[PDB]
């Protein structure tokens, strides 16, 4: 998970919801932009 | 290519304006013989041990 | 070849203990959803916020500091209006009024 | 198959019939007719009126005419802007996305217009459309966003020193280039360090494709393990040796250097907790690193300097 | 035209729409019970092709009703994006920078998305509206896979790119690569002799 | 931590549609090349009458 063991038991594969896709994202891109080009900054 | 080059400017060119040294486009030779002395699986460096 | 994301590292204890208390605040989104923002006791709280949903939203704590409402994009309107005058759309406008309802009336 | 989305796009943009300079006057009209329309609507919507049946039924008519003109309009131009468009392919964007972003500038030419001044719609269009795809070419196709501005000088430059390496034959070079454009040698150095082109982590630097540049990039910022155990190490010494100090000693290096919370105080603040004045405190400093200084407690830490 | 006029005549009785959201609906007005008690009842009774074609499909149909999953994972609604670490920008040293070539696809499909937001903002005709849909849906085909559904997304040196399939499929993804080996530290390697002492 | 993109419109995948077998294809009773027309803006579809 975000915190993880070694007790890993089970890995469970499944198609994921958008429902589940707004609650993972700590955010949202919307820019086409990568890295400033002079100062070299995100 | 440089033969393609040469006419299509050709063709865009005026004429009773132009010449070979404004026809001819040397970079295309150029990069031919580059990309194959350097950058090719049959140019290796000369082994010798 | 050595390269490296432009960036830095540090090498500190992540000491647990010993920190600066936080303060998390509550912002509404548009639709109403909650998203913890932990702030810092000595910190001006902001009334809105983008939130982790990525729409604005405002305190839970009842602010409403004005919209600040922006003017708006240029309209098709507007790009129309400059070069053509309200009276000279008019007779236009009738003409096509008239064509119309001379349809209408047939 | 008929995956190509080209073709799956012409086949759809060659159905609406081409229009001319007298069906385009009398859309024009129609557009601005039907624009004006729904502005008075919208003007007696408001505190308005409760109006005649037949007058509201066709000036709505003529609201939805117009827009039907003006998509009439655009459905004939897509072939125009494909015409414009074609000629900035084979760099930078692709074609499709040119194409949208030229239907864009389109809407704007069309929007942003006039008939009153008796020209066919391709003159004034084309500037519009021309611009659009520039516009994006310049903004949305380079990885690293370099503005239009430096894009422009950019390819001025790249003109400049390909015309000139013709001309010359021979590379120009940067003072050549700098004498050209009327810029600085330095200048015409820093854009041409800005045409560089970020090459891609996924390239088969084997022969087979089995050998990635990205597998032989060292990391020059990762944790060098003796580093960190090294800091640990240096922490722990110098606890010892700053205890080996006394307490009013102690208390005056720690705040001096941030030992206790990695906030560095300073004169003043260590004086007013102490409740003396900071020249005693610089004083108090001076000793204590002067006894620092001595061999006794000095070579142990001289190691991780 | 034909469905222009059946609907600007008969506005009333029905509803029909064109693309994914009409399929999203369609998934929404699918009963997977229904569905599935027909098809068993097309294995019990039919017969010949019918009954193996209603296998296939009862097959999938109660596997997505075993798992209580919704289909709805098939019409992909906010798209998730990849923490930037896993697609590194490093920086060669002389300023040549490096991309993943996963950036670029990411900033294909935003480009795209962007565009598409505007124009409906605008109100384009239905043909630049569709054409832009289909854009962001080939767009966000390619990311997912590169090489499917038509000719590959390619670039310099026409090479194609490398969708996140390719970093999970064939012989290059990790499902088949450094999954397998691992270079290790406290290592070393030397050429052998023979000691007629030990 | 990860992001997300709030589409405009609707979208679909290309691993459970046009991955032999369609999934989809079979899911909603529609043969691949069929789909292929209607998630790629080619042809309408009713969803539902009186």
């Amino acid at each position: 998970a975000m915190l993880d063991v070694n007790f890993f038991d089970e890995l469970r594969i499944g198609l994921a919801t958008a429902e589940d896709i707004r609650q993972w994202s700590y955010g949202e891109v919307k820019k086409p932009e990568t890295i400033n080009y002079r100062t070299l900054k995100p | 290519r440089m033969e393609r080059v040469v006419r299509e400017r050709m063709t865009t060119q005026d004429v009773e304006a132009i010449t070979p040294q404004t026809l001819i486009n040397i970079r295309p030779v150029v990069a031919a013989i580059k990309e194959f002395f350097g950058t090719s699986q049959l140019s290796q460096f000369m082994d010798q041990n | 070849l050595r390269g490296s994301r432009l960036g830095a590292v540090s090498y500190e204890t992540d000491r647990n203990h010993d920190l600066a208390p936080r303060q998390i605040a509550r912002y509404r989104t548009d639709n109403g959803e909650e998203f913890e923002v932990p702030f810092a006791d000595d910190a001006e709280i902001p009334g809105t916020w983008l939130c982790r949903n990525g729409m604005e939203g405002t305190l839970i704590e009842g602010d409403l500091p004005e919209p600040k409402k922006v003017k708006p994009p240029r309209t098709h309107w507007d790009m129309l209006l400059e070069r053509r005058s309200i009276e000279e759309l008019e007779e236009l406008l009738k003409e096509r009024l008239e064509l119309i309802r001379s349809r209408r009336r047939g | 198959a008929s995956a190509d989305s080209v073709r799956a796009y012409l086949k759809q943009i060659g159905k609406v019939a081409l229009l001319n300079a007298e069906e385009e006057v009398e859309l024009a009209k129609r557009i601005e007719a039907g624009l004006y329309a729904t502005q008075l609507m919208t003007e007696l919507s408001e505190r308005g009126e409760k109006l005649p049946a037949a007058q509201r039924r066709d000036m709505m008519w003529i609201c939805r005419d117009g827009d039907r003109a003006k998509n009439h309009l655009l459905e004939a131009n897509l072939r125009l802007v494909v015409s414009l468009a074609k000629r900035y392919t084979g760099r930078g964007m692709a074609f499709l996305d040119l194409i949208q972003e030229g239907n864009l500038g389109l809407i704007r030419a069309v929007e942003k217009f006039d008939y009153t001044k008796g020209y066919k719609f391709s003159t004034y269009a084309t500037w519009w459309i021309r611009q659009a795809i520039t516009r994006a070419m310049a903004d949305q196709a380079r990885t690293i966003r370099i503005p239009v501005h430096m894009v422009e000088v950019i390819n001025k430059l790249g003109r400049i020193q390909r015309e000139l390496l013709q001309d010359l034959g021979r590379e120009p070079t940067p003072e050549e280039l700098a004498k050209e454009m009327d810029i600085t040698p330095e200048k015409v150095l820093e854009i041409q360090q800005y045409a560089r082109e970020p090459i891609s982590l996924d390239q088969t630097i084997g022969d087979e494709g089995d050998s990635q540049l990205g597998d032989f990039i060292e990391d020059s910022e990762a944790v060098v393990a003796v580093d960190a155990v090294s800091f640990t190490l240096l922490q722990d010494q110098l606890q010892s040796v700053l205890d080996t100090l006394s307490e009013r000693e102690a208390g005056v290096v720690r705040l001096r250097f941030g030992l206790t919370d990695g906030q560095p105080r300073t004169l003043d603040e260590i004086g007013q907790v102490y409740g003396v004045t900071r020249e005693r405190i610089r004083q108090i400093e001076s000793k204590t690193m002067s006894k620092l200084r001595h061999p006794s407690r000095s070579q142990v830490l001289r190691d991780y300097l | 035209n034909l469905y222009r006029e059946l609907v600007d005549r008969y506005g009333e009785y029905f509803t029909g729409a064109m693309g994914a959201e009409s399929i999203q609906k369609l998934i929404e007005n699918f009963d997977i019970d229904a569905e599935a008690e027909s098809l068993r009842d097309v294995i019990r009774n039919g017969k010949g092709q019918k009954k193996l074609r209603a296998l296939k499909r009862l097959k999938v149909v109660a596997a997505f009703q075993q798992s209580g999953n919704s289909p709805m994972g098939m019409v992909l609604d906010a798209v998730p994006v990849i923490p930037p670490e896993l697609r590194p920008m490093v920086q060669l040293d002389g300023g040549r920078f490096a991309t993943s070539d996963l950036n670029d696809l990411y900033r294909r499909v935003i480009n795209r998305n962007n565009r598409l937001k505007r124009l409906i903002d605008l109100g384009a005709p239905e043909i630049i509206v569709n054409n832009e849909k289909r854009m962001l849906q080939e767009s966000v085909d390619a990311l997912f896979d590169n090489g499917r559904r038509g000719r590959p997304v390619t670039g310099p040196g026409n090479r194609p790119l490398k969708s996140l399939s390719d970093l999970l499929k064939g012989k290059q993804g990790r499902f088949r690569q450094n999954l397998l080996g691992k270079r290790v530290d406290y290592s070393g390697r030397s050429v052998i002799v023979v000691g007629p002492q030990l | 931590r990860m992001g997300h993109i709030e589409l405009a419109a609707p979208v679909t995948h290309i691993w459970y549609f046009k991955g032999v077998p369609s999934r989809l294809g079979y899911l909603l009773d529609l043969a691949p090349k069929d789909l292929e027309k209607i998630i790629y803006f080619a042809a309408y579809v009713i969803t539902s009458v009186d």
